[PDB]
């Protein structure tokens, strides 16, 4: 069974999108009531 | 007296609905990424559901 490193690297770069050099989306909202001029 | 197998194979058992029943799950994960491989050892076992 040696040579397992052979899929050991394939469930390694499964998790390889950890948070780093990576973005979130961030929401900025607003709120009006009752018309505008 | 002798007897040839006279087709006791196929003819005289005549046949059945035959399956597979689970039993158990070896395996179950999800993955985002390569191709899948999975090495399943044959040891004491007769069939596999996937």
């Amino acid at each position: 069974n040696s040579h397992f490193e052979g899929i050991d690297n394939a469930l390694q770069t499964l998790q390889e999108y950890s948070p780093l050099g990576r973005s979130v989306a961030v929401d900025f909202g607003f709120s009006i009531i009752g018309g505008w001029s | 007296a002798l007897v040839s197998l006279s087709t006791l194979r196929g003819a005289l058992g005549g046949g059945s609905i035959s399956g597979i029943i689970p039993q158990e799950v070896l395996f179950d994960q999800w993955r985002a990424g390569g191709n899948w491989e999975v090495s399943q050892s044959t040891q004491n076992r007769t069939g596999f559901i996937v």
